[PDB]
């Protein structure tokens, strides 16, 4: 049956300011199956406090969800966005760039 | 406000 | 401008795991402000927007009892088209229902929808005269007669011309503040060296109310349609919104392109370039 595969968008709500209060998105979308899998990622480590908004779809009845934490940039610290999903091989990491 | 169904089936 | 309000259900069947998974959203235009999950403790349609809070215990008392009313719809339609295909009891399928009404700038009715989808595709859809109904193979067919003989589209199409219309304004008023405001787009251009050769240009769309915006590059006044990286139209977490347009601009052409901007919070398309 049909699988459409999660597009993925990693990325701040405000831009990225070192120092500064912010919370890191990660957004997926187009996807079927709902079933999915999303992590948020600090220098490689899941991160436990993250929520997510609930399941609703487009017009095209393909899902959509938004992951989101609070964090406060920085010059060194990476994020990345981890989705896993059936039409996956293996979980998809995007990594957060502050100009994206 | 939600749809005030009988209800309905497929 | 104009204004929607949409259900969207979203049913999943959890084979050897009980009672499946069923999801209730509601919208106005943009932005969300009920919910129900079955998963959850509550068992009742919960607040998602501040000005939908401190509607009466009436009125979330009703919206519970309708929309468990329609999960235990879903519940059975499930078995029902399990049953029309001729699935296995094994495998687990998904059920989607959208319904709502359109309305134009004057808050009148423009368009009221109706619509299942089956494992992601379409099954049945009432068309917009709000009378027929659009079935493609067999087991919709079905379906269209069973609604057809309980004349569904009748009970369906006063709704969506009255109370969902009717509450859409009710909605839009109370929560003025929000639901009637227009944040234009914040706009800026980056520029960043891929190479010493070329680099790129990407124009932002920041924090702007609602969604729908239109965002194009152009070289010396043609289009870059194809040479525009151009992302999906995104949520910021706050109620508002981004996008953003890139091109890949050569050594010294950076004042031949411009960024566009159309969005319902401009006057005037705005025009940009870098320079």
């Amino acid at each position: 049956m049909i699988q459409r595969t999660p597009k993925i968008q990693v990325y701040s709500r405000h831009p990225a300011e070192n120092g500064k209060s912010n919370f890191l998105n990660c957004y997926v979308s187009g996807f079927h199956p709902s079933d999915i899998e999303v992590d948020l990622l600090k220098n490689g480590e899941r991160i436990e406090k993250v929520e997510h908004s609930d399941l609703s779809f487009s017009k095209d009845w393909s899902f959509y969800l938004l992951y989101y934490t609070e964090f406060t940039p920085t010059e060194k610290d990476e994020y990345a966005c981890r989705v896993n999903h059936v039409t996956l091989s293996q979980p998809k990491i995007v990594k957060w760039d502050r100009d994206m | 406000k939600l749809y005030q169904n009988p209800t309905t089936y497929i | 401008g104009s204004h929607s309000m949409r259900y969207f259900f979203t049913s999943v069947s959890r084979p050897g795991r009980g009672e499946p998974r069923f999801i209730a959203v509601g919208y106005v235009d943009d932005t969300q402000f009920v919910r129900f999950d079955s998963d959850a403790a509550s068992q009742r349609m919960e607040p998602r927007a501040p000005w939908i809070e401190q509607e009466g215990p009436e009125y979330w008392d009703g919206e519970t009892r309708k929309v468990k009313a329609h999960s235990q719809t879903h519940r059975v339609d499930l078995g029902t088209l399990r049953g029309y295909y001729n699935q296995s009891e094994a495998g687990s399928h998904t059920v989607q229902r959208m319904y709502g009404c359109d309305v134009g700038s004057d808050w009148r009715f423009l368009r009221g929808y109706h619509q299942y989808a089956y494992d992601g595709k379409d099954y049945i859809a009432l068309k917009e005269d709000l009378r027929s109904w659009t079935a493609a193979d067999m087991a919709a067919q079905t379906t269209k007669h069973k609604w057809e003989a309980a004349h569904v589209a009748e009970q369906l199409r006063a709704y969506l011309e009255g109370t969902c219309v009717e509450w859409l304004r009710r909605y839009l008023e109370n929560g003025k503040e929000t639901l009637q405001r227009t944040d234009a787009p914040k706009t800026h251009m980056t520029h960043h060296a891929v190479s010493d050769h070329e680099a790129t240009l990407r124009c932002w769309a920041l924090s702007f109310y609602p969604a729908e915006i239109t965002l194009t590059w152009q070289r010396d006044g043609e289009d870059q349609t194809q040479d525009t990286e151009l992302v999906e139209t995104r949520p910021a977490g706050d109620g508002t919104f981004q996008k953003w347009a890139a091109v890949v601009v050569p050594s010294g052409q950076e004042q031949r392109y411009t960024c566009h901007v159309q969005h319902e919070g401009l006057p005037k398309p705005l025009t940009l370039r870098w320079e």
